[PDB]
């Protein structure tokens, strides 16, 4: 009631954002293990 | 281009030759004082004759 | 990348010199924005050559910018076109550069210290609408602060010490309470006139206002409103001019020299 | 429109403005040839 | 947990986010070139 | 004699103005207001509301932690001792990274607080600035107070980060201190060779200068004209009146040219913004392309020259 | 020329001095009996600083590029004794045309505010510079007992002199007066940013909005710091912060050397001896 | 608990409580990168 | 990509892309200037 | 802006082939600078 | 996905990304002719 | 601004976007052929 | 003597007087300024 | 060449051209000053 | 020629003309005088 | 534009063209005067 978006808006806003987030993880796990492989860090 | 003299239909054709005959004017004091700095190409001070 | 351009020129060198560019173009368009108020110019050189050259100096005029006024009160344009207007004086000498002489009354004439242009005839409005510089009779929610004495009831008092009248009421702004205007009913025809603050001296001590600016006797031309409860913009600059004329018109001393 | 001109003025500008770009350019590449005869840069 | 959106706006929110993520970025990578040992920018 | 407009003699109270009403989906503003009777005498009585948003909320959280560490480690510097601490709280700070750890994360004592607190301040810097932006978006005001904090923040961010990083050092930056960044600031002009020849440093003062002449000159002007309502500026912007008109006049007869009741804010708004914008760029050729400002003068004829009336030898040359 | 405005303010009138002889406009300026003589005062003083070049320090020395175009001052042996013209006399006589000018130039100011009858505060804004410069050029040199002690008449020079000065006291950000003036300066610059910011958001809102009104100039810093000054009161802010500013210029200098000879962090000295630690 | 939310304003608190566990992770990472003993990203 | 010009406004863009075409082209210059390998005005 | 896709579309196409004229003399420009001096 | 552009302007989204762009790849070259490992300025 | 303008912007902007990042990709692999920096 | 009729004889005398008083002292100072004419000596 | 006051209005000229005389009077005589061979009161 | 005065005020022309030569014969005035070579006051 | 009508500015261009070869005359002059004494390349 703060923001105005509905049961639904807000539904279909955290579909999109979660699977963009997970995307934006996936590159980022693939991106550290790369990092791992050219220079461990522990 | 084929039409090229469209581009006076939105810059005024009278402040850009003000601004091109200013800006040429600048530019050619910048490259000759650009070359005066030059030991090379200082036309003034490199004794020749 | 090294610091040294050539053997002369460095990079420090540059970047002044590019500084100097910009602010060349700064202070051109500093200049064009400064002409967006009175211009072109007015010009013996423009009348006797019967309109033919407009004087606007270097750089010339902008484009016009639009002003959308809040509440639909019009747009307007800073780079305008105002009417031609006469002044009420006459020139002393003359030779170009010389002064004029006010024709008349100098107080009444409109001229000089005492002249002001026409704005627009509307009242300024507060953000929600309503007429910003009213009476305190009608800002009944606005009060004079506690530790203030209440200008209402003051006794107002000209150039020379002569009572000219009494603060009836109070004008503030409501969009930010401060007062702008002493409603004085002028004890010479009961007729209430409006005493801008900026020409107004307390006395607090006498509850009485001071006015430098005109004599007593002067109140009595100070230009009145149409509607008692507002004023609109034309008659703000009209109210505070009339004033500011006294500051040179009201004492033949006061038009110089001392000595 | 947005500046006031024409199509035929606009046609009529630019051929003689590019007559004197080109005249100008002209000017330009004999001072350069000059230059290039009298002090070479590359 | 879909209801945080409805207690912060998304297109705030997300301005934010991509806001903290950027300069979060930067300042791994500037942690890590500051690192001599991870320094890709060195050549060796 | 006459009303000078310096102090307001009688002060009118209305009710709390609560402020123009932000858009849907935005924060109440916090505090009730008040009135301070002294601060109406020179200015608007009114003290509250304010606006405290999500970055506000941050910026806040992330100053406190920059402001705790600084204080934090000169209480530590005078050994815990608070009464050391008042006494010598102007010379106490915090010390950047000594110059053998290059741009490395020294030890917590040997500059590795002043990284935290430096970037912790940096993130409060950034998110005031943020803060700034919406709260003009909020009242569709345009952003002329986020670029002129921009600019602040460039010169800010040229002083302890930029430059440093340039410098391959943190021991270039600024030390948290009142008395220690003025030891920073005469060390810096006489480690590159008297900062008075910097040009940069020559426009920063004229335009600092030039902000104490404009707001001079334009803050007496208003007061001038205010008998005719000329502080009302929006209006005068708007539909000029007399006291916009002799403010003009005033100006066009002194020095034979005047700005407007507008274009007068520009040459303030860019006057104030050169100042720090000319301070940074200084601040980044200092010791990355230039060595020595006075032998930079030198060389490009600046510097005078005087009879050489006393001279020492040079103990080197021999 | 005139503004489109302008005509119906030139009355005659106003001056303090002359009467109608003088009252008159060149252009745009108005002269008056204190225009005539504040030009003359300035040419005299430029042609004088042109000769001073013209001669330079001496033959070798002399030069004509501005940056090292420098009058300086009497040696300080010459006391406020008149020293010989190419001894630091030329920079007297050009001091004397100075302050004629300034004097003048505040002086016409005044005129033209008698004639338009607005406030005077900006001739009294005025004289606070007039005031600093005077401090630099005749209070300090004759508290110091010698008109060497004024800084040289140059663009580069006269930095020199401020540069040496202030390491006459070792560290001069030490100065109490210094800190405090430099406060005033930097407050006022932010000052000046905020309030031309304020004003040009507010008649240049976003794409598509109309002008703002003061209630959203109050709001906007009530939101961001809580408290809004006002329209009329950000102006004295402005002119108090600006007026401060060279007034604490002035004590800082003229305390450096007359009222002060040890440096200036020693000063604090009576803080750091307080019996509390 | 839960009535803490009454007395809290939820959107006020997150933020400021995510706000400062962000500045607190931010503190932890640059003490123990600053403790030569625990910084990971040396030889 | 025609619509671009829907939302760019063809003279102010035009004039700004050239202002920032210049300083680069300056920029660069001056970059090579300031290589003394590349610097073309050295003998 | 005000700029409909009859005026968008001719505005384009000068703004291409003007932009294709400039990256074709840029390139050669570049061409020849490799040659007197390549930096790879 | 296409949704984004309902709340983002994209009249602001391109001028504010085409700046970001340009200046982060401006910040990029010159980080890297500041390395000497990887300036291509040096003639080596 | 409305939802039909939605789809089309972002398939501009994708394609664009996509046509940028593979400048970038051929930019980069040169890059590492010049000089690898891993 | 028809000089009166442009200048006002009444606003001449002061500046006059002015003009005046101001030679004589920058005489005297450069008299001063000269140690073969300095008779405070 | 008594058009010349159709032009220049003697208000204004004449006490120009006193002004302008008597620093040249002034600038002359300060240049003598500050000459050696020409100071008459070197002594 | 004679219709130069037609474009430019005789009046404003002669004022901006008077001025710069006075300026201008001031500053060869004053080269000659810097430089020992042609400076008549010396000697 | 400006309010010159066409024979003004052909009759202006006529004047003009004729001032700067005149001028530009006299400036070729003075730089073959110049070079002969003391040539610059
Ligand atoms: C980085 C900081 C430092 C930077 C470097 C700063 C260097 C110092 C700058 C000095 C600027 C001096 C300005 C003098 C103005 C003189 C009056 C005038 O005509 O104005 C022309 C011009 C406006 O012209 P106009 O009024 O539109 O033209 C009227 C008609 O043309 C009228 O037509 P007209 O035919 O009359 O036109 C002739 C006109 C021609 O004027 C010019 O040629 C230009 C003169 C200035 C160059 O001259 C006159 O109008 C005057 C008539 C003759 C009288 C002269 C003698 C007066 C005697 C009475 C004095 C009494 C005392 O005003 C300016 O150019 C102002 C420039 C401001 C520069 C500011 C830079 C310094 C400050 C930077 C920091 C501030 C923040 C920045 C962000
Ligand atoms: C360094 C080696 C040479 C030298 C190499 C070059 C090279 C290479 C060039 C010049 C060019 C110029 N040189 Mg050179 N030049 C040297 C030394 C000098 C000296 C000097 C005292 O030492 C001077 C004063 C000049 C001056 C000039 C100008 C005549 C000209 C730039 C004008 C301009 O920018 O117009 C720009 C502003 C305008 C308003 C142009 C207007 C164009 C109009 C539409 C065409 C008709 C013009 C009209 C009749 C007015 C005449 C103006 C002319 C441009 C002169 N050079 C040395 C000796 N010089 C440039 C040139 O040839 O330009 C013509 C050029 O390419
Ligand atoms: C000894 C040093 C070790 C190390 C030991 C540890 C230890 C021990 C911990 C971490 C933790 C963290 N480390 Mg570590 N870490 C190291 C090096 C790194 C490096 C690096 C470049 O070297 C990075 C980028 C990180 C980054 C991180 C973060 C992922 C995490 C802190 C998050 C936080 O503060 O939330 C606070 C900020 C907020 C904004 C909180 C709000 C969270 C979001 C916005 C809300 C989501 C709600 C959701 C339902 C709740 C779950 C959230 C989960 C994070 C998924 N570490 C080295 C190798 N690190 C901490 C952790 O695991 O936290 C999860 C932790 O305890
Ligand atoms: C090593 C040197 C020392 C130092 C030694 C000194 C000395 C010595 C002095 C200062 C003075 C000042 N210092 Mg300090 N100062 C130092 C470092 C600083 C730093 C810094 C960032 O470190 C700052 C911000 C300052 C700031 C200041 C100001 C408070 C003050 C200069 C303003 C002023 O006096 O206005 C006064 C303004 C004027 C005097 C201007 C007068 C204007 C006149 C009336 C008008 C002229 C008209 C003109 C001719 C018109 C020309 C016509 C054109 C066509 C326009 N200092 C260092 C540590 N400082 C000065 C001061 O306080 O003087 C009062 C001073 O003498
Ligand atoms: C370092 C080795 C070489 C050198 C290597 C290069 C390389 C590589 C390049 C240049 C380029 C340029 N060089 Mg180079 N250059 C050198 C030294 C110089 C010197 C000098 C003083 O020595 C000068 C003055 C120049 C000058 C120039 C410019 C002609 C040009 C930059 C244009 C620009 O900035 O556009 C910015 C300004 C605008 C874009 C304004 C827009 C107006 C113009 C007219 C756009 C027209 C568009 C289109 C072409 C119109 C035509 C359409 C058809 C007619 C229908 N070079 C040295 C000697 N130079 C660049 C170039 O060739 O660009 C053309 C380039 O890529
Ligand atoms: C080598 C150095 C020589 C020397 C060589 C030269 C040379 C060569 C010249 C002069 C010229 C002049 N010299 Mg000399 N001169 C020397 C030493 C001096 C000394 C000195 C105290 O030492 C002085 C005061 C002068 C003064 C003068 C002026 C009389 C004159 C420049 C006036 C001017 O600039 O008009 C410009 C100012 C104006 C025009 C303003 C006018 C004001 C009024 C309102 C307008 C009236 C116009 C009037 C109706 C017509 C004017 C012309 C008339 C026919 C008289 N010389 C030394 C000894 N001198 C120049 C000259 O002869 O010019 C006539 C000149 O060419
Ligand atoms: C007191 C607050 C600030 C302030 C205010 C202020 N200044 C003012 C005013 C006000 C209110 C005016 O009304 C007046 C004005 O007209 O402004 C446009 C002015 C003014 N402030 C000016 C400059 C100025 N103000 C400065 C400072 C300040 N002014 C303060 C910071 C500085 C600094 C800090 O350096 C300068 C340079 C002028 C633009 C103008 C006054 C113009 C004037 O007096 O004209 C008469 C003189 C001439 C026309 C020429 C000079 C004649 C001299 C004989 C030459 C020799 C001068 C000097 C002795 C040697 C050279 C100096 C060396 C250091 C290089
Ligand atoms: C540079 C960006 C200029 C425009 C701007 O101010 O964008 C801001 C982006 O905030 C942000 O970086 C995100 C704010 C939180 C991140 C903190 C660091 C921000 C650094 C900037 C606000 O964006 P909106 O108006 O909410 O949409
Ligand atoms: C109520 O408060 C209590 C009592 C709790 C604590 C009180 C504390 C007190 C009294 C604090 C007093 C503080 C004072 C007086 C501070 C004075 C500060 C001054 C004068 C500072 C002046 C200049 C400082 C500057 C310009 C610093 C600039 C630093 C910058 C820009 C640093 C940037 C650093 C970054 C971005 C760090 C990066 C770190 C990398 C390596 C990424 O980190 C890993
Ligand atoms: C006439 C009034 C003055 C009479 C005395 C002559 C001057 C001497 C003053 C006092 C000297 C003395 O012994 O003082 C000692 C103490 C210890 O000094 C101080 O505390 C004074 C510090 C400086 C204050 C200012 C002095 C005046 C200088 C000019 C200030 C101008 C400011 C405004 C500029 C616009
Ligand atoms: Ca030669
Ligand atoms: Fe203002
Ligand atoms: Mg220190």
């Amino acid at each position: 009631s703060m923001t105005g978006l509905t049961e639904q808006e807000a539904q279909e806003f955290h579909g999109i954002f979660v699977q963009s987030m997970t995307a934006f993880f996936g590159i980022v796990v693939i991106a550290h293990i790369l990092a791992w492989l050219w220079r461990p860090w522990l | 281009s084929p039409d090229l003299w469209k581009i006076w239909l939105l810059v005024d054709p009278r402040r850009i030759l003000i601004a091109v005959f200013a800006f040429l004017t600048v530019l050619g004091l910048a490259i000759h004082m650009i070359l005066l700095s030059t030991a090379e190409f200082n036309w003034l001070e490199d004794g020749v004759p | 990348m090294s610091a040294a351009i050539t053997e002369y020129m460095d990079v420090a060198q540059l970047t002044i010199w590019a500084f100097w560019f910009f602010f060349a173009g700064l202070i051109i368009y500093l200049r064009r924005e400064d002409k967006r108020e009175g211009y072109p110019l007015d010009s013996d050189r423009t009348e006797r050559s019967g309109g033919r050259v407009k004087v606007v100096g270097f750089p010339d005029l902008a484009e016009p910018k639009t002003f959308v006024l809040p509440h639909n009160a019009g747009t307007v344009m800073a780079p305008r076109v105002e009417a031609p207007t006469s002044i009420n004086a006459t020139p002393v000498a003359p030779f170009p550069g010389a002064p004029f002489e006010p024709n008349g009354d100098p107080m009444l004439s409109g001229f000089g210290p005492s002249a002001s242009p026409d704005r627009a005839k509307h009242c300024d409005l507060t953000f929600e609408g309503l007429p910003k510089i009213v009476p305190l009779r009608v800002a009944t929610d606005f009060s004079i602060a506690e530790r203030d004495p209440d200008p209402r009831g003051m006794t107002v008092v000209g150039l020379d010490g002569e009572v000219a009248g009494t603060v009836s009421d109070v004008w503030v702004d409501r969009s930010e309470p401060q007062i702008r205007y002493l409603e004085v009913k002028v004890a010479a025809g009961g007729k209430n006139v409006l005493l801008p603050i900026g020409f107004s001296r307390f006395d607090k001590k006498a509850r009485k206002v001071k006015v430098a600016a005109i004599k007593a006797a002067h109140f009595a031309n100070v230009p009145t409103l149409a509607k008692p409860d507002q004023i609109t913009l034309y008659e703000e600059d009209k109210v505070c001019a009339y004033y500011a004329g006294g500051k040179l018109y009201a004492t033949a001393e006061r038009a110089g020299p001392l000595l | 429109s947005m500046t006031g001109l024409t199509e035929e003025e606009a046609k009529e500008f630019h051929g003689i403005f590019t007559q004197s770009m080109t005249m100008f350019f002209g000017i330009v590449i004999i001072a350069h040839i000059l230059a290039w005869l009298w002090r070479p840069w590359l | 947990m879909h209801k945080i959106w409805q207690i912060f706006d998304p297109r705030r929110t997300l301005v934010a986010l991509f806001g903290f993520l950027f300069v979060l970025g930067l300042l791994i990578h500037f942690i890590l070139l500051s690192s001599p040992a991870f320094n890709w920018l060195s050549g060796s | 004699p006459e009303y000078q407009n310096i102090f307001t003699t009688v002060q009118v109270r209305a009710p709390a103005y609560p402020g123009v009403p932000l858009p849907k989906g935005s924060l109440p503003r916090i505090g009730k207001p008040i009135f301070s009777y002294w601060a109406g005498k020179i200015g608007d009585a009114q003290i509250g509301p304010i606006y405290l948003g999500f970055t506000g909320t941050l910026s806040i959280i992330f100053g406190f932690m920059a402001i705790f560490i600084i204080g934090f480690n000169m209480l530590a510097s005078v050994d815990w001792n608070i009464i050391q601490f008042v006494k010598h709280f102007f010379w106490l700070g915090l010390e950047p990274p000594a110059p053998q750890y290059g741009l490395t994360i020294p030890p917590l004592s040997e500059g590795g607080w002043w990284l935290m607190a430096g970037f912790f301040l940096t993130m409060s810097i950034l998110l005031w600035w943020v803060r700034t932006y919406k709260r003009a978006e909020a009242l569709g005001m345009s952003q002329h107070l986020s670029w002129a904090f921009a600019a602040a923040i460039f010169f800010y961010l040229s002083l302890g980060f930029i430059r440093p990083v340039m410098m391959g050092s943190w021991a270039e930056a600024v030390p948290f201190g009142i008395f220690p960044h003025l030891d920073w600031t005469a060390a810096f002009s006489i480690r590159y060779g008297n900062l008075y020849y910097n040009p940069f440093h020559m426009l920063s003062i004229a335009f600092l200068y030039g902000s104490a002449l404009l707001f001079a000159m334009h803050g007496a002007t208003i007061l001038a004209v205010s008998r005719f309502g000329g502080d009302r500026e929006i209006d005068q912007i708007t539909d000029r009146g007399t006291a916009a008109e002799r403010a003009a006049i005033f100006w066009r007869w002194t020095m034979g040219f005047n700005a407007s009741m507008e274009s007068i804010h520009r040459w303030a708004w860019w006057c104030a913004v050169l100042t720090v914008i000319t301070a940074g760029i200084g601040i980044l050729l200092t010791g990355t392309v230039v060595e020595n400002w006075y032998l930079w003068a030198i060389k490009h004829g600046v510097a005078p020259a005087y009879p050489e009336v006393v001279t020492a030898v040079d103990p080197y040359a021999t | 020329a005139m503004l489109s405005f302008e005509r119906k303010y030139r009355v005659r009138g106003g001056t303090l001095i002359g009467g109608d002889l003088f009252d008159f406009w060149v252009g745009p300026f108005y002269v008056g009996f204190f225009g005539v003589a504040g030009f003359f005062f300035a040419l005299l003083g430029v042609l004088l600083i042109v000769w001073g070049a013209t001669i330079g320090p001496n033959a070798e020395l002399q030069t004509y590029n501005i940056w090292q175009i420098s009058i300086a001052p009497p040696d300080l042996s010459y006391g406020l004794g008149m020293a010989p013209m190419t001894e630091g006399g030329l920079w007297q006589i050009i001091t004397i045309c100075a302050i004629g000018a300034f004097v003048s130039w505040a002086l016409r100011e005044v005129e033209i505010c008698r004639k338009l009858g607005i406030g005077f505060h900006i001739p009294f804004a005025f004289a606070f510079a007039i005031g600093a410069y005077l401090v630099l050029v005749v209070v300090r040199p004759i508290l110091m007992g010698a008109w060497g002690h004024g800084f040289p008449y140059g663009i580069l020079s006269h930095l020199d002199w401020v540069s040496n000065v202030g390491y006459q006291f070792l560290h001069f950000h030490y100065n109490p007066a210094h800190m405090l003036a430099i406060t005033f300066f930097f407050t006022n610059c932010l000052a000046l940013s905020m309030h031309g910011s304020l004003i040009l958001s507010v008649t240049n809102p976003q794409k598509g909005e109309e002008v703002k009104t003061s209630e959203h100039e109050n709001t906007f810093f009530r939101d961001i710091v809580g408290y809004s000054i006002g329209a009329l009161a950000i102006h004295r802010l402005g002119l108090f912060l600006a007026l401060s500013a060279v007034f604490w210029s002035a004590v800082c200098i003229v305390i450096s050397g007359p009222f002060w000879t040890r440096g200036w962090p020693e000063w604090w000295n009576w803080w750091l001896e307080l019996p509390l630690w």
